[PDB]
Formats: structure tokens, sequence, C-alpha cells
RNA sequence: UUGACCUCAAAUCAGGUAGGAGUACCCGCUGAACUUAAGCAUAUCAAUAAGCGGAGGAAAAGAAACCAACCGGGAUUGCCUUAGUAACGGCGAGUGAAGCGGCAAAAGCUCAAAUUUGAAAUCUGGUACCUUCGGUGCCCGAGUUGUAAUUUGGAGAGGGCA
RNA sequence: UCUUUGUAAAGUGCCUUCGAAGAGUCGAGUUGUUUGGGAAUGCAGCUCUAAGUGGGUGGUAAAUUCCAUCUAAAGCUAAAU
RNA sequence: CGGACCAAGGAGUCUAACGUCUAUGCGAGUGUUUGGGUGUAAAACCCAUACGCGUAAUGAAAGUGAACGUAGGUUGGGGCC
RNA sequence: UGACAUUGUGAAGAGACAUAGUUUCU
């Protein structure tokens, strides 16, 4: 199947063929609007492993988000407060640029629901993404048992609670001693260990 | 989150109820407790199982 | 309860048990363990020598259990045999048939040797013995057997 | 293996009568396969060598597999991958502009 | 605030801790709702028995391998060894575990013998309709308890072939302590030209 | 000259959806200082308050790129405990989890990557009939730049044999 | 109780061949934040950027030789809370 | 310094974790109350597995681990003979 | 202010395997 080839040719980003491509494509995006409907997956192997399917009710979107750090707003870098908190410039922001991409298109079509998203390109100003979505009211989705979980109400804006792939990452949810602190969910596991369970027959 | 309940050693509990069980003999203390019983057959008053 | 509480006794005396001079203010010494090295150093050398600074190796990620090893002496040992079966074995202190105590079954890790068990043979399944522990068992006809 | 039967020492452990259980295929994850072998190779003559690699083999021909590795270890992430990376350019060279 | 001869206490109350006190007033309440909700399961569960069959398993670490303990499920082996497939044995109240592995035969033979006795003491009503009403036994873990394996005899002969056990320990500890060095001396001695 | 195809537009075009509220609990972003240290900056208060986004009846987590080092264990979650411990710390003030063990509840799985290639086997919509949370015929349309079946690592697939 | 949905669909034994498994990701440098995690617990930014007997973990940095232990970079899911 | 006068409010608490002491239970062990059982239902009644503290110490650790002896000798010791 | 990334295409000149051109800079 032609898909395995695509998967591997994509893993050769310094390869000549790919950067001729990636330099011609990455201009063609910076001309269109920061958010614009894609027409098809430009990485159909990638989409289709990330959950995508070519049938009415699946959507792809290209979104562009500036790179670098979060400059702490704060008028004139003025902090009012202690030295540890006196920084403005070398702070990073806890969610990835994936997330921010997802979140802005998900708001752009609230009637869609963000399935997943993948990285596609980048210059020094922007990182580019294609965000694969699912209209949960399209009946071709609504039947089709496999996807229709997405239709539920608990999967509303799954991408602004970090339940897309990239948000489960930055949320730190993974098993094991590497993730103790953030794993059942950080504030939850926090708040647990900071509760004073008193029994009736006090132990 | 004041205390409200109280732990009693399980055994001290029995020791208590045991002593309370034995006092329900000694005529004097049942009369002491109220209990109009100078007109009862004997103590422990035991009654047919058909009750 | 509150009726034997001294503060009931104190009702009607200006100061509440707390001196007119020195009052009951907020935190005279500082709060908590403040001035440990300073205005409270007399109380921490004596009552708490050894408090300050370091000793020994760290031990990142130390799972207690690795070091699980309850200790029972010859001192008892015989107690790991129910009393009824017990005298059956004291009397008739022989090879051929001598009791087989599985102390790791009984929940110990080492047999130590606190002192004197009778001249009855015992078979001791243990994980670890002390020298004397094993020595004293033999001089009554027992052996240790090494187990896991 | 075979445990000794005591609680310290080399093969410390309770003697049990053992069994060696049916191997798992969540254990042959890395294993090549003729389909991947094919496809990755057809890719390679398709797409070529990459800047940091085109520097790596000429480095080999003119400095060998020590300054090669040392360069590859920084370029990639790690000594280990740097090893198996030199190795991959060694074997570019051989079967190519040679035999 | 340091005074008197007093153990140095460590009371962590410097967060808004009154904001996270959990007083289990609903203890008795919850027992009630738990019992009640079992009883509803037990009824919705038809003549089935609330629980699944668990395997015997020797527990991990140097602290608990003495004991043997009900595990999770039954290994693809024991299931097949006791002659029924996985996918079915889970409809017959038997729990499988595709992760657990069979290294120890004694526990293996055990768990098949566990599988045997379970199948023998249960009856599977047919898919037809009949439903020959047959009164739930409620556990299964009670039906099929888990025993600690007997490892010997109350008394036996005193075999003293002489080697101090104590000493056998240090000697084995040591063999392990210099195993690495003693092998470096074997490499540098083999290197003798 | 006439018909596509790609990509992009327009309709008061056909049907649908999002907004706001609430917010005890829940997924996140963001983020103090009062305070404590008997001073004070690291620390602490607190990954707390205020600010912003997002859900449900619970949320989230979840069938191991886990725990381990055992005779090994076996998704998640919560409690008892581990433990005021290991560890962090002007190693000062102060901070501080986890593995095992018992218990509550249990339940498990599906895509991607495979030629259906002797037949796109699949699907939205329109429409006529019906036994209307839907079914059937016909037609536009989607879809091969891949819709179905099969397969998901515990496996499993193509041959052959019983 | 009415339709037999079927020349349908699934389970099991042996022989043989095969066994496809996620990439600006894993990983590395660094910066900042965070954590009990201490030559660096998680998180993000920027540069570098893998492999297929590979990869990740193994709570002291490194080179070598082994062993154990899972299978990442797509997904769903009741209860106890 | 406060206090014109009256009434009525009005200040050493509760909790977590502790020291000495005392009472009670049981005693080399002890703690039923996470939980299950059960009930005339937030009560009482019952209970299996663990756990906690205690029954071993000492070293930074690797580790080792408590009878020469009527569990010693001496000197005071109540009480008893 | 420097390095890297954004960043490509020529031509002359220096610069190494040590006076073939893959590479690097004026
Ligand atoms: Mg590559
Ligand atoms: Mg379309
Ligand atoms: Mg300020
Ligand atoms: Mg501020
Ligand atoms: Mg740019
Ligand atoms: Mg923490
Ligand atoms: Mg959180
Ligand atoms: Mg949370
Ligand atoms: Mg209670
Ligand atoms: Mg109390
Ligand atoms: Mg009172
Ligand atoms: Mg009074
Ligand atoms: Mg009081
Ligand atoms: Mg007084
Ligand atoms: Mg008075
Ligand atoms: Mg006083
Ligand atoms: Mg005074
Ligand atoms: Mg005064
Ligand atoms: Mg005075
Ligand atoms: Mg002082
Ligand atoms: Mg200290
Ligand atoms: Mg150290
Ligand atoms: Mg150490
Ligand atoms: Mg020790
Ligand atoms: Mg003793
Ligand atoms: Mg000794
Ligand atoms: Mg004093
Ligand atoms: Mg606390
Ligand atoms: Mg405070
Ligand atoms: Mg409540
Ligand atoms: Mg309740
Ligand atoms: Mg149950
Ligand atoms: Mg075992
Ligand atoms: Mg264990
Ligand atoms: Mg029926
Ligand atoms: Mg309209
Ligand atoms: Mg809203
Ligand atoms: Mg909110
Ligand atoms: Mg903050
Ligand atoms: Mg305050
Ligand atoms: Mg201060
Ligand atoms: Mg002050
Ligand atoms: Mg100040
Ligand atoms: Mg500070
Ligand atoms: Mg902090
Ligand atoms: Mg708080
Ligand atoms: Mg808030
Ligand atoms: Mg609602
Ligand atoms: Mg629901
Ligand atoms: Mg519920
Ligand atoms: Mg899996
Ligand atoms: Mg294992
Ligand atoms: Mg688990
Ligand atoms: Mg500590
Ligand atoms: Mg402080
Ligand atoms: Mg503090
Ligand atoms: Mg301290
Ligand atoms: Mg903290
Ligand atoms: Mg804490
Ligand atoms: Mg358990
Ligand atoms: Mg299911
Ligand atoms: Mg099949
Ligand atoms: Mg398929
Ligand atoms: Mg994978
Ligand atoms: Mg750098
Ligand atoms: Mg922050
Ligand atoms: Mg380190
Ligand atoms: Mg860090
Ligand atoms: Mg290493
Ligand atoms: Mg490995
Ligand atoms: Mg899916
Ligand atoms: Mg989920
Ligand atoms: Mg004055
Ligand atoms: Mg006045
Ligand atoms: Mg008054
Ligand atoms: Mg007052
Ligand atoms: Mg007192
Ligand atoms: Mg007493
Ligand atoms: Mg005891
Ligand atoms: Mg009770
Ligand atoms: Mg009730
Ligand atoms: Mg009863
Ligand atoms: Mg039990
Ligand atoms: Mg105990
Ligand atoms: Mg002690
Ligand atoms: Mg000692
Ligand atoms: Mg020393
Ligand atoms: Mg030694
Ligand atoms: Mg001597
Ligand atoms: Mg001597
Ligand atoms: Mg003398
Ligand atoms: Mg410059
Ligand atoms: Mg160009």
């Amino acid at each position: 199947g032609a898909y395995k080839y695509l998967e591997e040719l994509q893993r050769k980003k310094q390869s000549d063929v790919l950067r001729f491509l990636q330099r011609v494509r990455v201009w063609e995006y910076r001309q269109k609007n920061v958010i614009h409907r894609a027409a098809r997956p430009t990485r159909p192997d990638k989409a289709r492993r990330l959950g995508y399917k070519a049938k009415q009710g699946f959507v792809i979107y290209r979104v562009r988000v500036r790179r670098g750090n979060r400059k702490r707003p704060v008028p004139k870098g003025a902090t009012y407060g202690k030295p540890t908190n006196q920084g403005v410039n070398e702070l990073k922001y806890q969610r990835s640029l994936r997330a921010t991409a997802e979140e802005r298109v998900g708001r752009r079509a609230a009637n869609l629901r963000v399935l997943n998203s993948y990285w596609v390109n980048q210059d020094s100003t922007y990182k580019y993404f294609e965000v694969i979505l699912v209209d949960p009211q399209h009946k071709a989705i609504r039947r089709d048992a496999r996807y229709n979980w997405i239709c539920d109400p608990v999967h509303k804006h799954r991408e602004a609670r970090g339940l897309t792939a990239t948000g489960k990452k930055s949320r730190g949810i993974n098993k094991g001693h590497k993730f103790n602190n953030t794993k059942a969910g950080r504030r939850k596991t926090w708040k647990r260990q900071n509760t004073l369970s008193l029994w009736r027959y006090r132990k | 989150w004041r205390k409200w309940n109280v732990k009693v050693n399980h055994n001290e509990k029995r020791y208590a109820t045991a002593s309370a069980i034995a006092a329900t003999a000694v005529a004097s203390l049942v009369l002491a407790r109220g209990h109009r019983v100078e007109k009862i057959p004997e103590i422990p008053l035991v009654v047919s199982t058909d009750l | 309860p509150s009726r034997f509480t001294k503060t009931r006794k104190h009702r009607g005396h200006v100061s509440a048990g707390k001196g007119r001079i020195g009052k009951h203010r907020k935190h005279p010494g500082g709060r908590g363990m403040a001035g440990g090295q300073h205005h409270h150093r007399i109380n921490m050398d004596k009552y708490h020598p050894g408090y300050f600074g370091k000793v020994g190796m760290r031990y990142f990620h130390k799972q207690q259990a690795h070091f699980w090893k309850p200790v029972l002496n010859l001192d008892k040992l015989w107690t790991l045999i129910p009393e009824d079966k017990r005298d059956q074995y004291l009397k008739s202190a022989s090879k051929e048939t001598a009791p087989v105590i599985d102390t790791l079954a009984a929940g110990y890790g080492k047999i130590l040797g606190k002192g004197r068990i009778p001249n009855v043979p015992v078979i001791v399944k243990a994980r670890f013995v002390s020298k004397l522990a094993e020595e004293k068992i033999r001089a009554a006809g027992g052996v240790v057997e090494l187990i896991a | 293996t075979v445990k000794t039967g005591i609680a310290i020492g080399l093969n410390k452990g309770k003697k049990v009568t053992s069994m060696t259980p049916a191997p798992k295929i969540s254990y042959k994850k890395g294993a090549a396969s003729n389909r991947t072998k094919f496809v990755r190779s057809l890719v390679r003559e398709i797409a070529g060598l990459s800047p940091y690699e085109r520097r790596l083999i000429d480095l080999i021909r003119n400095s060998g597999e020590k300054r090669a590795r040392k360069v590859a270890k920084k370029r990639l992430g790690s000594f280990t991958r740097a090893k198996a990376k030199v190795e991959e350019m060694n074997n570019i060279i051989a079967a190519s502009r040679r035999h | 605030a340091i005074s008197k001869n007093l153990p140095i206490l460590k009371n962590h109350f410097r967060k808004h801790w009154q904001e996270r006190v959990k007083v289990h007033f609903d203890q008795a309440g919850k027992k009630v709702s738990r019992r009640n909700a079992r009883a509803t399961r037990a009824a919705k569960i038809a003549p089935r028995p609330l629980d699944l069959l668990r395997p015997v398993v020797r527990a991990p670490t140097v602290k608990y391998n003495r004991k043997v303990r009900a595990g999770r499920g039954f290994t693809l082996a024991e299931v097949k060894a006791a002659g029924l497939t996985a996918a079915y044995a889970r409809t017959i109240g038997i729990a499988v575990d595709h992760r657990r592995q069979n290294r120890n035969q004694e526990i293996f033979d055990a768990n098949v013998q566990r599988l045997k006795e379970y199948q023998s003491k249960i009856i599977v009503f047919p898919r037809n309709g009949k439903a020959p009403e047959a009164e739930q036994v409620l556990s299964a873990a009670a039906t099929f308890p888990i025993a600690q394996p007997a490892t010997d005899v109350e008394a036996r002969a005193v075999q003293d072939n002489g080697e101090s056990a104590f000493r056998t320990l240090r000697l084995a500890r040591s063999e392990k302590k210099f195993r690495g060095i003693r092998e470096k001396r074997a490499r540098e001695k083999a290197e003798a030209e």
C-alpha cells in the first residue's frame, strides 16, 4: 500500500526532495489566512493514522501560530512582587503550539469537534498545522459506531481541556514513577494529598 | 470536625455490658433503678418461650 | 470536658492565669522552630543534640521491604509451636522425629540467640541465622536449614 | 538461571520447578520484516543522503570512525545512535563506490 | 517557640487546611448504599455470583512471597490448559489476564486445578429459554477459597551433615562480593601473552 | 466550439450546529502578595486567592513504552497503610511522595499500517411506498489522493490437512 | 407467539510460509517553570534530530559487557470517587 | 489612662500530632468501627485478611547481633523465715 | 553585540584528504 512509502519518505526531512517541497508549500501557506479550510490531507498517510477517514463529516484545517515564548504581558515588564517572580522574558508557556493551533480552529467551527492534529511545516515566524475534525451531527458520523463516541456531550471542545493527544501530553498523563506528580491529574492528585480525612472513630 | 463519636476498647465494652447483665439480677439495684418489682416472682424473672 | 477546664476557675481574675507583667501576647519566641541556632540554642543542645546538619549517605528511592527481616531469638522460637503439640515434642527430644519450625512461614527473617532453649532437637527452617543462633540449636540436637 | 535456594549469594532464590512460557510478540516489535526492508531501501535511493550525513561519510573517508562517531554523537543525540549511524555510512560506502 | 523537653513535632498546617477536611459523616450512610447496591447487583445478576473467578498467585517482593494470594486472571495458558478458550471463560465467571505469565509450574498446576474445580461446581444455563431457576451462590471466592501451600511435615529426622549454614551464608555473600574482581584477575591472567 | 478536473467564491440557496447562563464538584491556562522565617532576598504561604478558557451528572483516569528485582506482580479510580517516611531544603524555617500489603468497585478493548481486485463489497442527501428513533426501490451526490469486510501484538494473516 | 435469517456467520487441532505495529516524533543541548526526584520529576520554548535483533524504563553523571521489563510518539470504555 | 447612666450581647476555643500524670481494659502483645457481617437502622451486636505501635540493638553503610556464671560479685534494702 | 534557525542561486578569490573538487568563508 502506497501509505507506508509516504510514512517513510516523510521521515527524511533533510532529504532534497522534501525540502524543495517543504519550502514551496510553506510559502503557499503564509499567503493564505492564519486559519483556512484545507481541501484534503496534504499528508494523507498522517491523517489516516491519526483517526481520519475520507467520507462526508470529516474535516481538515490549516492554522498558523507564531513561534517562541510567552512574553509575560505586565505593563513595562513591571512585576510588583518578589525577585523570583520578576521575570518577563524567558518564560515558555505550559501548552504546546499544537494545542494553540487546535484551540483556535476548534473555536472557528464550534459545530465541528477536534479529533486530532498534526504538524506540517514551519519557518521562524510560524509553525503550521493541519487539524482533523469531525462534525458530530453529520449522520454518516452519527451512525458509524467507531467514531460516534465523539458525538457525546462529554467530548465538547475536548481540545480546551487537553484531551486531544497533544493536551494529554502537556498534561503529563502517563503511567509510572516518572509521572507521579501529574497523572491522575495534577490538581486532583494534589488536592487528594492535601485533605484531612477524619473518621468518626478517629484513627 | 469536632470529635463526636468515641472509641471504647471492644473488650471494655463487653466487660461493661457483662456487668450490666449481672446487675439485672440483684433485686436491690433494679428497685434502685426505678422499676416497681417488689411484686415479681423471682429474679432473674424467666418467662416461657411461648412469649 | 469544659467544666473541669481550668479556664472556668479563672473567670473573674483579670489576667486568666497569664501574669499582669508578661501578658499572653502573640508569639514571643517567634513562631515554630524559629531561632533554632539563635535565641533557642540552649533548648536544642540538650533535649535535642544532634539536631543540626548532616550525617551519612543519601539513598534515593529506598523501598523499605528490601530490608524486611523480623528478628526472633532462640529466647522464644519454641513458641512458634502450638502449646498442645509443643510438650508432645519437648519430651521425646529425638532425631528420627524432631519438630520442623518454618520461621519464614511464621514471619521472621533472622534467628538471633537471646538465650537458652532446652536440650530438645528442633529443625529450624530460617532465612538467616546468627552464629550463636545456629550454634545453640546444634548443642540441643537441632539443625538450621537455609530457605527462601 | 536456577536459584540456589538461600536468601543471599549469587543465584539467591527459592527453588521452584520452572516452565519458560510461550514467547510474546509484543517482543518482536522492532523486528525487521521484508516489507519494511524493501520500502526503507527503495526510499533511500529515492531521497538520497542528507546534509548532516553527506558531511558524515566524507568525514569517514578523511578521518575515520572515531572523529566520525564524536561528530555523530553530538549531531544525533547519543553515542549509541552515533555508533549505529557511522555503521550505516560505512555500509553506504562499501556496497557502493566499491563493489 | 521552642521550650521544654519535648519531641520535635511536625504538624503540616500552614495551608488553608480547614478548606480540605473530610469528615466521614456519611460512613454509615455509605455502608448502607453499598449493601443496598450489592443486593441490586445480586438480583440484576440473575443466578450469577457477583464476582469472577480469580487465580492463585504468589505475591511479589521478598516480603510477601511466603504468602500466596488471589491474583487478577488466569493466563492464556491455564485457560487453554484447562480446556476452554479465553474469550469464553470470561462469560463463565472466570477472569482471564492476558498479561500474567507462567513461570512457576506449581502455581500453574494449581490454577488449572482451580479451573477444573470451578467448572465442575457450576452449571451453564442454555441459550434457549428454559432458565431452570437455580439459586445464586453469591461469592465464588468463598466457594473456591485460596489456601497457603503446605511445605512440609511437623517432624522429621535431624540431618546434620555439618556446614554451619551461618558460614554458608557469608561464604555465598562473599562469592558474590568478589565475583567481579575474581573475574578481572581471570581476564588479566588470560592476557598473559 | 463544447465537456471535465483542481482550487477558490456567491446565494434570504436545503437541512443543521456554536454563542449566553450556571459553575458545589470536574479538565486546563494563568498567577499574587499578605504570612512564616522572630531581620530578609532563596524558601515559604501556594504549584493557594483573584483573572481566562472548557465539560458532565459526575469529570478525569483507564487495559501498561506500568510495577518491579519477587517463588515475581498485572488498566484505571478511592479508602486503610506505606509516612510525617525516601527525598527536597539560606539541609534553616520548613517541605515531602512511591512500590509492596488489606479493602471498595471491577470489564474490557479499536484504529493506523494488508490487493475486494472475478468486480466500492461503503456512504450523505433528494424522492415514492411502508409496518417511520427506522426499512425498501430509484436518482443526484461522496468516495480509489481509499468508503466496507478481514487484522490490533494477548496477536494475527496467506497456503495445505482433519 | 410470528418470521428462519443460510447455499450465512463464528469457535477449536496439525503442517507450512509470513508476521506489515504511529517522525520535527523518540532522543540530545540549552533556557524557563515545576517536583520529594537529589549530574536534573513533569511541562514548554529554540537548535539538533534518530532507529528496526529497534525503542522506552530500570530514582548518581560516564565508557564497556550483560540482565530485567514493558511496547511510546493515534483511539474508546461502566462501577467503586 | 478607660469609665455620664441602664439593659442585652462580649474574651484561652475546636482540631492534628505530642510530654508528664492518672483511671480503665487486656498483656508479650495490643488496636472490633478502611471494610464485611448484621440491625428494632448514622445506634447496638459481630468479624476474616492485613496494618500500626510494642516484643533488638548498633553502625554513614556493607553488616553483625545479647547467659563464663543458680543471668555474676560487693554494699544498703521492706517483707518473710 | 555575537551564534544558530528563517536562508536560496551564480562568479572570482582564499582554505583541507596532502596541487583532481564534495565542503567552508571574504
Ligand atoms: Mg532519517
Ligand atoms: Mg469534499
Ligand atoms: Mg510588591
Ligand atoms: Mg505580582
Ligand atoms: Mg519567516
Ligand atoms: Mg508532590
Ligand atoms: Mg491540575
Ligand atoms: Mg487534577
Ligand atoms: Mg470511624
Ligand atoms: Mg483522640
Ligand atoms: Mg462539660
Ligand atoms: Mg466547676
Ligand atoms: Mg481541652
Ligand atoms: Mg484559681
Ligand atoms: Mg473565681
Ligand atoms: Mg498559667
Ligand atoms: Mg505579674
Ligand atoms: Mg493585662
Ligand atoms: Mg513589673
Ligand atoms: Mg537560648
Ligand atoms: Mg533538620
Ligand atoms: Mg549523599
Ligand atoms: Mg545508599
Ligand atoms: Mg540494619
Ligand atoms: Mg526477647
Ligand atoms: Mg552471634
Ligand atoms: Mg527548660
Ligand atoms: Mg496535613
Ligand atoms: Mg502561615
Ligand atoms: Mg460530603
Ligand atoms: Mg452514603
Ligand atoms: Mg465484588
Ligand atoms: Mg509465583
Ligand atoms: Mg508482594
Ligand atoms: Mg427465555
Ligand atoms: Mg437557508
Ligand atoms: Mg460558555
Ligand atoms: Mg472555570
Ligand atoms: Mg503561583
Ligand atoms: Mg494569613
Ligand atoms: Mg517575616
Ligand atoms: Mg515578627
Ligand atoms: Mg518586613
Ligand atoms: Mg520568595
Ligand atoms: Mg515554588
Ligand atoms: Mg489552599
Ligand atoms: Mg481561581
Ligand atoms: Mg447539564
Ligand atoms: Mg454518562
Ligand atoms: Mg456513581
Ligand atoms: Mg495494549
Ligand atoms: Mg513481569
Ligand atoms: Mg494496578
Ligand atoms: Mg523526613
Ligand atoms: Mg519558614
Ligand atoms: Mg511552610
Ligand atoms: Mg525537620
Ligand atoms: Mg509545595
Ligand atoms: Mg505533605
Ligand atoms: Mg491488594
Ligand atoms: Mg467494553
Ligand atoms: Mg476470522
Ligand atoms: Mg479496517
Ligand atoms: Mg504504538
Ligand atoms: Mg545550544
Ligand atoms: Mg507558571
Ligand atoms: Mg542525577
Ligand atoms: Mg528540569
Ligand atoms: Mg547509561
Ligand atoms: Mg531493552
Ligand atoms: Mg477511533
Ligand atoms: Mg478517555
Ligand atoms: Mg496608656
Ligand atoms: Mg474620660
Ligand atoms: Mg450580660
Ligand atoms: Mg471578647
Ligand atoms: Mg497532668
Ligand atoms: Mg490498667
Ligand atoms: Mg509477640
Ligand atoms: Mg459501630
Ligand atoms: Mg441508616
Ligand atoms: Mg451477630
Ligand atoms: Mg477474609
Ligand atoms: Mg499485630
Ligand atoms: Mg523503640
Ligand atoms: Mg546492639
Ligand atoms: Mg562507624
Ligand atoms: Mg563483612
Ligand atoms: Mg568470656
Ligand atoms: Mg567467650
Ligand atoms: Mg568486691
Ligand atoms: Mg552578524
Ligand atoms: Mg533558490
